[PDB]
C-alpha cells in the first residue's frame, strides 16, 4: 500500500468528513480539491485513481449533499466525482446525468478519455429518448456543441463525426468545420455513405456536400452532387462557381459521366463549356495520345491470334469483332479502313451484320470523320450491310453529344422499314448514339416501333434495350408505360422467347439505381404471367438497386437462388446471380463478399444457376483483371456444361477488357488451342482476345470513375444489355443476334490522365501512378499510392491505380487525377 | 473506444462464422494435396477410375511386318520387361513409330496412346513461364545494341513475312559480351518480357553435372524440347561456364565439360537442321569461349555491351532516377561526366545511394549534393572492388 495511494485512501474518509460537517465552510475546500484530485491522475492517460474506485460505496454518505439541498456549489463538485466514477462501471444514465446536472464548465477540463466515454453515452440515451422527451435534450445539445470542437482540436476528428451520426444531428457539423480539417471530415463521411442505409444515404451525402460548398471546393462538391443524382443541385453547383477555369474542368466530369447540362448564353465562356461536356474534342484528344503513345499503327486480328506460335463464317465473324475491338475508336485499320469489300463479304448471313457495324467501332467518338467512311457501305444493296452500317451510325455518335444530331437523321426513316433487319440496325444504333440522354424527340420517334404489328420480338426487345438506354436512370413514365403495355399484350407462348427478356431490361434500365421507385412498377408486373413474371420482376428489382450495396435486397436474391428447380421454371435464376453483382458492385467490401458467394453458386447451383455466375464475375470486376477471378474463370473455362464454357471464356476477356494483360492473353491463346475443334467455344475465345486488347489497351468498360466512387448510368446499360443477353448465349450471341455485343460501346471510355493548361492545350508533366491506398482514419499525411512509378501525364490508368503529381509546380483543379484534368501553376512554387 | 466493445462482438461472430462456414463448405487441410471441395467431380472420378484404365509407359523398339496386316510392335516397358505386342483398334498404324514412347495396358500390353518424349524435369523448369518486369525502355545507352538484338531474336518471329519474301535467312544466334553490370542479362530479360515464343533460360553452371555425359544429355533434351515448338528462344547466361575453349593438359582437364560444349555446338550447327531456335548467349569472358562456338551459324551476331558513353550514362541516370524524389535542378549530365568508365550497375547504385544519403538525413527529397556524395562513395570509394578494369581486357 503506497503512502500516496494511502493519502488518497484517507480522503475517502477525512475529505468526506469535511463534507460530512454541517457547516458549508469546509465543503468548498474539500470539494474543490476533490474536483482537482481527479485532474491529478487525469494528466496521465493510463493512471487512474484506484482509491477513488473505493469511494463508489461512499456515495451513500454523499447522497444527500448532491441531491437534498441547493445546487449552487454543494452538488456542483460532488456529482462530478461520481461522473468520473461512473466512467469505470456500465454507467447507464449515470455518467451523463452528473455532468448534465453538476458543473457545466468546459467539458475537456475533465479529460479526453472522460468525454470520449461521455460522448458515447450521449448517443446511447438519445436513441432511448422518445418524442415526448424533447424537454430533456437541452443540455444534450450544449455538450455536442463543445464535444465536437474538442475532438477536432486533438485530431480525434473521426470520433466527432461518429457522435452526430448516431443522434441523427449531422446537420450542425458544418458550422464548426475549419480550414485545416475539411478534407478529413468529408473523406470520412463519404466513405460512410456506402454502408449507412436510407434515408441517411442522402443526408450524409448532402452534409458532406455542404462542407465542400462552404469551403469553396466546388469540383469535389460536384462529385458528391453527381453521386446524389440531383440534377437541380448540379445546375446550382455549376453556375455558382465564378472561376471559369474550375468550370471548364467541371464540364469534363459531367461529360465523363455522360450528364449533359443546358447552359444559358448569358453564362461567360458558353461555347467552350458546351464543347467540353459534349466530348466533341474527345476524338482529337484521344487521337493526340495515340500519336504520343506511338500505338497508332493498326492491328490485324492475326497479330492478336498469333497462330504462328501455335504448335468459316463463325471464324470470319469472330475476327470482325476482334478487328473492331482492337482498333476501337482509332479511325485506322488495315482490314476495313482499306478496301474491306473482300473482307466484308467474306462473312455470311448475320456475320455481315456485325462486320459492317464493326466498322463504326474503329470510328468511335469520331462523328465527323467516322460518318465520312460509312457512307460507302450505306448504299449497299445487300440488306445486312446497310442496316449493319445503320447500327454503325449509332456507334459513331456513342459517347458524344452533337449540338445537332447526325445520327437521328441517318436512322429516323428506317425504324419502321418493312424489312426487319433494317430496323434492327436503326433502334439499336439509335440507342447507342443517345444512351443516357432522356431526350423526348428520339424516344417519341422510337416508341411506336415497339408497338408496331410488323415489329418482330427481335426488334421489340431491341426497342426496349434502346429506349431503356436513352432514358436510363430517369424513371421516365412514358417509356415505362409502353414497356408494360407491350409486355402484357403479348401472349403467354411468345413470352417463352428469349428476345422478350429484353423488355424487363429496358424497364429496369429506365429505373436504374432509383431503388424505391419500382413498387408501383412491381405492382403492374404481378398481372404478367409466369415464369416471365418471375423473370421480369427480378430484372427490374435488381436494376432498381444497382450500385447500392443493399444487403437486404441481395437477401431475397439468394432466396431465389436457394430453391433449385429440376430451366423453364428457373429462367429467373440467372438474373438473381447477376443481381448480386449489380448491387454489390458499388463498393469494394460488398463486391468481394460476392465472389465468395459466387463460388458456392457455381458449386451448389443448378446448370441454369451456374450458367450466370461467370457473367456476374464479369460485371463485378469488368476491366479489373484480378487473379482470383481469372483463376476462378479459368477453372470453369473447360466446363462440362457448354453454356458455362462459353460464358466463362467471355467473362475472362470481359474481366480483363482493355487491360492488355500479357498473362491473360496467354491463357486465351492456350484456350484457342484447346477449343480449336469446338466452333462455339472458339468463337468466345476469339471474342475475349479482342476485348482483352480493346482499344489497344487504352479503353475501359468499367462503369465507375472518379476514384471508383461515381457510377456511370450509360456504362451499366451497355453492361447490362450484353450480360443479360448472355443468359441465352446459345441463341442470342451464338445465334443471329450477336450485334448485341455492340452495347459495350456505351461503356467504352479511355483510361485517361491528360493534364491540360488553363487554355486547354496539352501540358505534359511528371506524375506518379500507383495502386490506390485507403487513407481513412490515420491522421497526418498518409500516402495514397503504393508501389508507384513516375511517368509523363499521357498515361493509361487501369483499375485501382491513383495518380499524384510528383512535383508541386502545378496545382490540380480536382483532387481526382483521372480523365482530363486542368493544371494551374502554383504561386508557392518558384517563390 | 465507444465501439471497441461492439467491434469485438461482431469480430468474434465473424470468426465463428468462417469456422462455421468452413465446416459445411469443407476445404480444411491440404497436406495430402487436396483441392477445395467446390472442384470435386466425384461422379466423374468414379467413372474415370473405372472407364479409364491405367497405362504403363513403354518405348517402341522395332516394328515387325509393318507392310502386312499383322504388324507386331516390340516395346521396352522401362524396368519391367520387353513385350512383342500389337496396336489397339483405336490407334492408327501410322501414329506409332520406332523409338517413340507409347502407353500400354497391364493385361496384353497393346499400345494405346503415343506419348511425348521423355524430358528431364530440370530441363522443363528451365523454360520461362513468368516474363520479367524489364522492358527495352529500362535499358539506356544500348540503342544500337538493342536494335541488333531485336532484329535477330524478336523481329523474325514477330514479322516473318518480310524475310521469306526476299529469300532471307535471318541469323539464329546472338552473343552478348561485356564487362559485368553492362546490361547483358538486363537486355535478355527485356527480350523474354517482349517475346511471345517459348523462352528457355539456361545457366552454364546448370549444365555442369556429376556424371559423365549429363551436360551433353541435358543439352540434347533442351533442344529436343525446344524443337517441339514452332518458335523458341534459348538464353545461355554465363556460357563461359561450359563454353570454354578445348585444350589438352595431359590429364583429363575439363574433358567432360568440353563434351557438353561439343554437344551444344552440334545442336546449333550440325548434320541435322537446328530448327526455329534462336539462341542467345551472354558472357563477361568471351575470350575464353571456344572458336567453334564463336563461329557464325552458332553465334552469328556478336553484340558488344561496352561501357556507356556520356550520352548513354546520362540516359541510364534518367532511367534509374525516374522515380526518385530528386530536386528540380539535378545535373545528370554532370553526374555522367563524373564517372567516365562506369557500368550501368554502378549508375543504379549511385541513384540508390543518392537517396540513401537523403533518407539518412531524414530528408524526403534527394539534392544534387547527395548524388555528388553517391558518386564519391560508389565510383571513387568502391573503385578498389571494381570489376571493370580487369574485365575490359577479357572483352
Ligand atoms: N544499359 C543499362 N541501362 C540501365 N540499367 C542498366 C544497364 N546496364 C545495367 N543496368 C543495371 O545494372 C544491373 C546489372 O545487372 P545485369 O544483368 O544488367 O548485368 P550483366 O551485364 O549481365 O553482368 P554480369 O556480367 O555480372 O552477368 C541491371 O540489373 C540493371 O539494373
Ligand atoms: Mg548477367
Amino acid at each position: 500500500l503506497s503512502e500516496e495511494d494511502k493519502q488518497l485512501q484517507d480522503e475517502l474518509e477525512m475529505l468526506v468528513e469535511r463534507l460530512g460537517e454541517k457547516d458549508t465552510s469546509l465543503y468548498r475546500p474539500a470539494l474543490e480539491e476533490l474536483r482537482r484530485q481527479i485532474r491529478s491522475s487525469t494528466t496521465s492517460m493510463t493512471s487512474v485513481p484506484k482509491p477513488l474506485k473505493f469511494l463508489r460505496p461512499h456515495y451513500g454518505k454523499l447522497k444527500e449533499i448532491y441531491e437534498n439541498m441547493a445546487p449552487g456549489e454543494n452538488k456542483r463538485f460532488a456529482a462530478d466525482i461520481i461522473s468520473v466514477l461512473a466512467m469505470t462501471m456500465s454507467g447507464e444514465r449515470e455518467c451523463l446525468k452528473y455532468r448534465l446536472v453538476g458543473s457545466q464548465e468546459e467539458l475537456a477540463s475533465w479529460g479526453h478519455e472522460y468525454v470520449r466515454h461521455l460522448a458515447g453515452e450521449v448517443a446511447k440515451e438519445w436513441q432511448e429518448l422518445d418524442d415526448a422527451e424533447k424537454v430533456q435534450r437541452e443540455p444534450l445539445l450544449t455538450l455536442v456543441k463543445e464535444i465536437v470542437p474538442y475532438n477536432m482540436a486533438h485530431n480525434a476528428e473521426h470520433e466527432a463525426c461518429d457522435l452526430l451520426m448516431e443522434i441523427e444531428q449531422v446537420d450542425m457539423l458544418e458550422k464548426d468545420i475549419d480550414e485545416n480539417a475539411y478534407a478529413k471530415v468529408c473523406l470520412y463521411l463519404t466513405s460512410c455513405v456506402n454502408y449507412v442505409p436510407e434515408p441517411e444515404n442522402s443526408a450524409l451525402l448532402r452534409c458532406a456536400l455542404g462542407v465542400f460548398r462552404k469551403f469553396s471546393r466546388f469540383p469535389e462538391a460536384l462529385r458528391l452532387a453527381l453521386m446524389l443524382n440531383d440534377m437541380e443541385l448540379v445546375e446550382d453547383i455549376f453556375t455558382s462557381c465564378k472561376d471559369v477555369v474550375v468550370q471548364k474542368q467541371m464540364a469534363f466530369m459531367l461529360g465523363r459521366h455522360g450528364v449533359f447540362l443546358e447552359l444559358s448564353e448569358d453564362v461567360e465562356e458558353y461555347e467552350d463549356l458546351t464543347e467540353i461536356m459534349s466530348n466533341v474534342q474527345l476524338n482529337s484528344n484521344f487521337l493526340a495520345l495515340a500519336r504520343e503513345l506511338d500505338i497508332m499503327e493498326p492491328k490485324v486480328p492475326d497479330d492478336i491470334y498469333k497462330t504462328h506460335l501455335e504448335n468459316s463464317a463463325r471464324m470470319n465473324l469472330a475476327s470482325s469483332f476482334v478487328n473492331g475491338f482492337v482498333n476501337a475508336a482509332f479511325g485506322q485499320d488495315k482490314l476495313l479502313t482499306d478496301d474491306g469489300n473482300k473482307w466484308l463479304y467474306k462473312n455470311k448471313d448475320h456475320g455481315m451484320l456485325s462486320a459492317a457495324a464493326s466498322l463504326g467501332m474503329i470510328l468511335l467518338w469520331d462523328v465527323d470523320g467516322g460518318l465520312t467512311q460509312i457512307d460507302k457501305y450505306l448504299y449497299s444493296s445487300e440488306d445486312y450491310i446497310k442496316s449493319g452500317a445503320l447500327l454503325a451510325c449509332g456507334i459513331v455518335n456513342s459517347g458524344v453529344r452533337n449540338e445537332c444530331d447526325p445520327a437521328l437523321a441517318l436512322l429516323s426513316d428506317y425504324v419502321l422499314h418493312n424489312s426487319n433487319t433494317m430496323r434492327l440496325g436503326s433502334i439499336f444504333g439509335l440507342g447507342l448514339a443517345y444512351a443516357g440522354s432522356n431526350r423526348e424527340d428520339v424516344l417519341t420517334l422510337l416508341l411506336p416501333v415497339m408497338g408496331d404489328s410488323k415489329s418482330s420480338m427481335e426488334v421489340a426487345g431491341v426497342t426496349a434495350l434502346a429506349c431503356g438506354m436513352i432514358a436510363v436512370g430517369s424513371c421516365n413514365g412514358d417509356v415505362t408505360s409502353t414497356i408494360l403495355q407491350t409486355i402484357m399484350e403479348k401472349s403467354e407462348t411468345e413470352l417463352k422467347d428469349t428476345y422478350a427478356r429484353w423488355l424487363p431490361l429496358g424497364l429496369g434500365l429506365n429505373h436504374l439505381g432509383k431503388g424505391e421507385a419500382i413498387e408501383a412498377i412491381l405492382a403492374a408486373l404481378e398481372v404478367v404471367s409466369e415464369p416471365f413474371r418471375s423473370f421480369a420482376n427480378t430484372l427490374v428489382d435488381v436494376c432498381a438497386y444497382a450500385g447500392s450495396g443493399n444487403v437486404l435486397k441481395v437477401q431475397q436474391l439468394l432466396h431465389i437462388c436457394s430453391e433449385h428447380f429440376d430451366a423453364d421454371m428457373g429462367a429467373h435464376q440467372g438474373v438473381a446471380v447477376l443481381g448480386i453483382a449489380l448491387i454489390a458492385m458499388g463498393e469494394e467490401i460488398g463486391a468481394e463478399m460476392a465472389l465468395r458467394t459466387f463460388g458456392h453458386l457455381l458449386r451448389y447451383g443448378e446448370p441454369t444457376l451456374r450458367r450466370a455466375v461467370p457473367l456476374a464475375l464479369a460485371l463485378i470486376s469488368v476491366s479489373n483483371p484480378r487473379l482470383n477471378i481469372l483463376d476462378t474463370l479459368s477453372k470453369f473455362s473447360h466446363d462440362a456444361d457448354p453454356e458455362v464454357s462459353y460464358n466463362s471464356i467471355f467473362a475472362m476477356g470481359m474481366v480483363g477488357s482493355g487491360t492488355n494483360n500479357a498473362r491473360l492473353a496467354a491463357m486465351l491463346r492456350q484456350l484457342a488451342q484447346y477449343h480449336a475443334k469446338d466452333p462455339n467455344n472458339l468463337f468466345m475465345v476469339r471474342l475475349a482476345q479482342g476485348l482483352t486488347h480493346l482499344g489497344k489497351g487504352t479503353l475501359t468498360l468499367c462503369p465507375y470513375h472518379s476514384d471508383r466512387q461515381l457510377m456511370s448510368q450509360v456504362a451499366v446499360a451497355g453492361l447490362l444489355t450484353v450480360l443479360v443477353s448472355f443468359l441465352d448465349v446459345r441463341n442470342i450471341i451464338l445465334g443471329k443476334s450477336h450485334y448485341v455485343l455492340y452495347g459495350l460501346v456505351a461503356a467504352m471510355q479511355p483510361r485517361m490522365l491528360v493534364t491540360f493548361d488553363e487554355e486547354l492545350r496539352p501540358l505534359p508533366v511528371s506524375v506518379r501512378v500507383g495502386q490506390a491506398v485507403d487513407v481513412v482514419g490515420q491522421a497526418g499525411k498518409p500516402k495514397t499510392i503504393t508501389g508507384f512509378q513516375t511517368h509523363t501525364t499521357p498515361v493509361l490508368l487501369a483499375h485501382g491505380e491513383r495518380a499524384e503529381l510528383a512535383t508541386e509546380e502545378f496545382l490540380p483543379v480536382t483532387p481526382i487525377l483521372e480523365g482530363f484534368v486542368i493544371l494551374r501553376k502554383n504561386p508557392n512554387y518558384d517563390l | 473506444s465507444t465501439y471497441s466493445r461492439q467491434i469485438k462482438q461482431v469480430e468474434d461472430d465473424i470468426q465463428q462464422l468462417l469456422k462455421k462456414i468452413n465446416e459445411l463448405t469443407g476445404i480444411k487441410e491440404s497436406d495430402t494435396g487436396l483441392a477445395p471441395p467446390a472442384l470435386w467431380d466425384l461422379a466423374a472420378d468414379k467413372q474415370t477410375l473405372q472407364s479409364e484404365q491405367p497405362l504403363q509407359v513403354a518405348r517402341c523398339t522395332k516394328i515387325i511386318n509393318a507392310d502386312s496386316e499383322d504388324p507386331k510392335y516390340i516395346i521396352n516397358v522401362k524396368q519391367f520387361a520387353k513385350f512383342v505386342v500389337d496396336l489397339s483398334d483405336q490407334v492408327a498404324p501410322t501414329d506409332i513409330e520406332e523409338g517413340m514412347r507409347v502407353g500400354v495396358d497391364r493385361n496384353k500390353y497393346q499400345i494405346h496412346i503415343p506419348l511425348p518424349p521423355k524430358i528431364d524435369p530440370t530441363v522443363t523448369m528451365m523454360q520461362v513461364e513468368e516474363k520479367p518486369d524489364v522492358t527495352y525502355s529500362d535499358v539506356g545507352g544500348c540503342k544500337e545494341q538493342i536494335e541488333k538484338l531485336r532484329e535477330v531474336v524478336e523481329t523474325p518471329l514477330l514479322h516473318p513475312e518480310r524475310f521469306v519474301n526476299l529469300g532471307i535467312e535471318p541469323p539464329k544466334g546472338v552473343l552478348l559480351f561485356g564487362p559485368p553490370g553492362t546490361g547483358k542479362t538486363l537486355c535478355a530479360r527485356a527480350v523474354a518480357n517482349r517475346t511471345d515464343a517459348c523462352f528457355i533460360r539456361v545457366i552454364g553452371s546448370e549444365l555442369v553435372q556429376k556424371y559423365v555425359g549429363e551436360g551433353a544429355r541435358m543439352v540434347r533434351e533442351l533442344f529436343e524440347m525446344a524443337r517441339t515448338k514452332k518458335a523458341c528462344l534459348i538464353f545461355f547466361d554465363e556460357i563461359d561456364a561450359i563454353g570454354g575453349a578445348r585444350f589438352d593438359d595431359g590429364a583429363g582437364g575439363d574433358n567432360e565439360v568440353q563434351r557438353t560444349m561439343l554437344e551444344l555446338i552440334n545442336q546449333l550447327d550440325g548434320f541435322d537442321p537446328r530448327g526455329n531456335i534462336k539462341v542467345l548467349m551472354a558472357t563477361n569472358r568471351p575470350d575464353t569461349l571456344d572458336p567453334a562456338l564463336m563461329r557464325p551459324g552458332r553465334l552469328d551476331r556478336k553484340i558488344e555491351f561496352s561501357l556507356p558513353d556520356l550520352e548513354g550514362r546520362t540516359h541510364i541516370f534518367k532511367i534509374h532516377a525516374r522515380s526518385m524524389s530528386v530536386e528540380r535542378d539535378i545535373r545528370f549530365e554532370l553526374l555522367a561526366r563524373l564517372c567516365p568508365n562506369s557500368t550501368g550497375a554502378e549508375i543504379r547504385s549511385v541513384c540508390t545511394e543518392a537517396g540513401m544519403f537523403a533518407i539518412r538525413a531524414r530528408r524526403k527529397i534527394a539534392t544534387e549534393k547527395d548524388f555528388l556524395e553517391a558518386v564519391n562513395k560508389v565510383i571513387k570509394s568502391y573503385a578498389k572492388f571494381s570489376a571493370t578494369p580487369r574485365y575490359m581486357t577479357y572483352n
